[PDB]
């Protein structure tokens, strides 16, 4: 499991600091450009998480299909590929994935008309979301489109035109690229067929089993929502002002010291700001990171043969297979 | 040979073509002189912020103001400042910590790239590697890979194994390949047919366990001719 | 807010997204590559007069492997190429 993007998220520090207070906006107004470098960084990184999701998934040229006939030399990959009795066309396992991934996620709404209770009260607030650039269904769409190349082609899709194999005859040379003859293959064909048909068994049994082992996809969403809870929750801060409240400042003070007190509050509450600023950049650089990270895994286990020892998989790896995961991915090896 | 120059004497043109053009593709190196200029212009500006004080200039603030109250005045412009300065070096070393990784990223794929042929997939260009150029771009490196696409491919018969006397017969480096009527031998990534004689084979088994084998005949080059 | 934003009348059809409302722009069932990436697969373009459009963006060019039990497909030619990075 690795992670690939994180959520897209928009602050507007003129209503998240004075909500309703043209005093409070001219007041902010004598401190020049305080909001235009969170703004560009908060763009720079949706940008660079569309941009990695893309690098990430979008990797060919074309859309492979699958023959209607599901037959690859005894093999099943029928608990991977998608099925179009679904509105979503998405394997069995990530169907599994999606549900166990979504006990909490962006809420999937956006439209904002249904609020009348988590994101839509914090929109109140100024933490809003941007949806991503490509839906799950075309990242499963181009899930979908690797694992045919891969079945169909093998790994000459991935460096020009897709060229046709059969499935027996791409094993058994990738068996000959490890250093094992193909009569091997040719001879245990049946037993390998049953020992690869178990182990997908196993996969979705462990999968499908309690000790819910997606928890690297769960922290970034748990650090996001935590971090979100705790800046929202910063604004009932006095900062040394003798109330939180500006219409109060307002009416309860005169101007000669409610000047400074509003001004205590807006340093606080800027500080606030800065300071989730650079923990969403700093994380947004970790997360990216761990996408070039993800991008070399997919380029060298899933379009080709990797000699790398414990790079793709343990033991002797033959290949690879993608799945698609809210804000990550899964491979099996 | 001769095509084979002449097809990277054009593609090498065609570089000079593409950079030359209009739409130029080097946008990371300005993006990070323009992100670098952006954030020293916005620091440079952020001296004519009040921070809350009654004036900005020193002088003014100063010569208009008693030292009880100009002292918190300028602790409070001082404390600002500071607060400018220490976010102007968290972004710079975060910037820092980018450039460090990308530079790493860049030697590795030079050292492995130019000092020698790769065989990681979508490592060094698009492709199967052949070699790369390096080239000093300001604050940068710019990398010429050269690669081989095969193209123009044709369809043929195929079998795992060839029964010739009861035996069963398997490539040694290559594919068993039919235009039809007849069988021949070539290696898998270019079309070059043979004949399929026990030098392009080896033998192992009987012709009842490989799925797929179909009968023919495997020439001996040592009796017919070399038979005195 | 910004009174003097009346964005004409409703010349363009608005269009409803998940992002939000589009004004200014006219829906196409035409999939075209993107130029500016409104969001959740949507993007919007300058064409044919001329006016800005939207659209829904399309992954890449359909493929089909022929595929069979006895087929094979084997280069004839090759290509050297150059690329930059
Ligand atoms: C591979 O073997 C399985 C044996 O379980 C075949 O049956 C599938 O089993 C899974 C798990 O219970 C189900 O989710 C599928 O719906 C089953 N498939 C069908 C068609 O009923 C599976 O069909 C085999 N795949 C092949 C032969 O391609
Ligand atoms: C495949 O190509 C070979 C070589 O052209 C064909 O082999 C025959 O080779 C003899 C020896 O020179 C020629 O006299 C024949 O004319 C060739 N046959 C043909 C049909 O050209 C072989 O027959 C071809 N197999 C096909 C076309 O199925
Ligand atoms: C290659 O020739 C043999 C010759 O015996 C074929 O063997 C067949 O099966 C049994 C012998 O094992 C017998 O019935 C005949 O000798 C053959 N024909 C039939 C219809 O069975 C063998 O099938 C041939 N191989 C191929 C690929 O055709
Ligand atoms: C690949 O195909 C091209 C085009 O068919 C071949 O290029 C031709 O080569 C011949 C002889 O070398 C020249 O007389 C033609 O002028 C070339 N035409 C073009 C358009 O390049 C090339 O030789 C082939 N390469 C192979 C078969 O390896
Ligand atoms: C083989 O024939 C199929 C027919 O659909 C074609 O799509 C494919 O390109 C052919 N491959 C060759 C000529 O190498
Ligand atoms: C290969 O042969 C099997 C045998 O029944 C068949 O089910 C499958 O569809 C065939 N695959 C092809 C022709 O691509």
């Amino acid at each position: 499991i690795l992670p690939v993007s994180m959520t897209k998220t928009s602050v507007d520090c003129t209503m998240y600091i004075c909500g309703d207070s043209t005093e409070c906006s001219n007041l902010l107004l004598q401190y020049g450009s305080f909001c235009t470098q969170l703004k560009r960084a908060l763009t720079g990184i949706a940008v660079e998480q569309d941009k990695n999701t893309q690098e990430v998934f979008a990797q060919v040229k074309q859309i492979y299909k699958t023959p209607p006939i599901k037959y690859f030399g005894g093999f099943n990959f029928s608990q991977i590929l998608p099925d179009p009795s679904k509105p979503s066309k998405r394997s069995p396992i990530e169907d599994l994935l999606f549900n166990k991934v979504t006990l909490a996620d962006a809420g999937f709404i956006k439209q904002y008309g249904d609020c009348l209770d988590l994101i839509c009260a914090q929109k109140f607030k100024g933490l809003t979301v941007l949806p991503p650039l490509l839906t799950d269904e075309m990242i499963a769409q181009y899930t979908s489109a690797l694992l045919a190349g891969t079945i169909t082609s093998g790994w000459t899709f991935g460096a020009g035109p897709a060229l046709q194999i059969p499935f027996p005859m791409q094993m058994a040379y990738r068996f000959n690229g490890i250093g094992v003859t193909q009569n091997v293959l040719y001879e245990n064909q049946k037993l390998i067929a049953n020992q690869f048909n178990s182990a997908i068994g196993k996969i979705q049994d462990s999968l499908s089993s309690t000790p819910s082992a997606l928890g690297k996809l769960q922290d970034v969403v748990n650090h996001n929502a935590q971090a979100l809870n705790t800046l929202v929750k910063q604004l009932s801060s006095k900062f040394g002002a003798i109330s939180s409240v500006l219409n109060d400042i307002f009416s309860r003070l005169d101007p000669p010291e409610a000047e400074v007190q509003i001004d205590r509050l807006i340093t606080g509450r800027l500080q606030s700001l800065q300071t989730y600023v650079t923990q969403q950049l700093i994380r947004a650089a970790e997360i990216r990171a761990s996408a070039n990270l993800a991008a070399t895994k997919m380029s060298e286990c899933v379009l080709g043969q990797s000699k790398r020892v414990d790079f793709c998989g343990k033991g002797y790896h033959l290949m690879s297979f993608p799945q698609s995961a809210p804000h990550g991915v899964v491979f099996l090896h | 040979q001769k095509l084979i120059a002449n097809q990277f004497n054009s593609a090498i043109g065609k570089i000079q073509d593409s950079l030359s053009s209009t739409p130029s593709a080097l946008g990371k190196l300005q993006d990070v002189v323009n992100h670098n200029a952006q954030a020293l212009n916005t620091l440079v500006k952020q001296l004519s912020s009040k921070f809350g004080a009654i004036s900005s200039v020193l002088n003014d603030i100063f010569s208009r103001l008693d030292p009880p109250e100009a002292e918190v005045q300028i602790d409070r412009l001082i404390t600002g400042r500071l607060q400018s300065l220490q976010t102007y070096v968290t972004q710079q070393l975060i910037r820092a910590a980018e450039i460090r990784a990308s530079a790493n990223l860049a030697a590795t794929k030079m050292s492995e790239c130019v000092l020698g042929q790769s065989k990681r997939v979508d490592f060094c260009g698009k492709g199967y590697h052949l070699m790369s150029f390096p080239q000093s771009a300001p604050h940068g490196v710019v990398f010429l890979h050269v690669t081989y696409v095969p193209a123009q491919e044709k369809n043929f018969t195929t079998a795992p194994a060839i029964c010739h006397d009861g035996k069963a017969h398997f490539p040694r480096e290559g594919v068993f390949v039919s235009n039809g009527t007849h069988w021949f031998v070539t290696q898998r990534n270019f079309y070059e047919p043979q004949i399929i004689t026990t030098d392009n084979t080896f033998v192992s088994g009987n012709c009842d366990v490989v799925i797929g084998i179909v009968n023919n005949t495997v020439y001996d080059p040592l009796q017919p001719e070399l038979d005195s | 807010l910004t009174p003097t934003w009346r964005v004409y009348s409703t010349g363009s059809n608005v269009f409803q997204t998940r992002a939000g409302c589009l004004i200014g722009a006219e829906y196409v069932n035409n999939s075209y590559e993107c130029d500016i990436p409104i969001g959740a697969g949507i993007c919007a373009s300058y064409q044919t007069s001329q006016s800005i459009i939207a659209y829904t963006m399309s992954l890449g060019a359909e493929n089909s492997v022929a595929y069979s039990n006895n087929s094979i497909a084997i280069p004839t030619n090759f290509t050297i190429s150059v690329t930059t990075e």
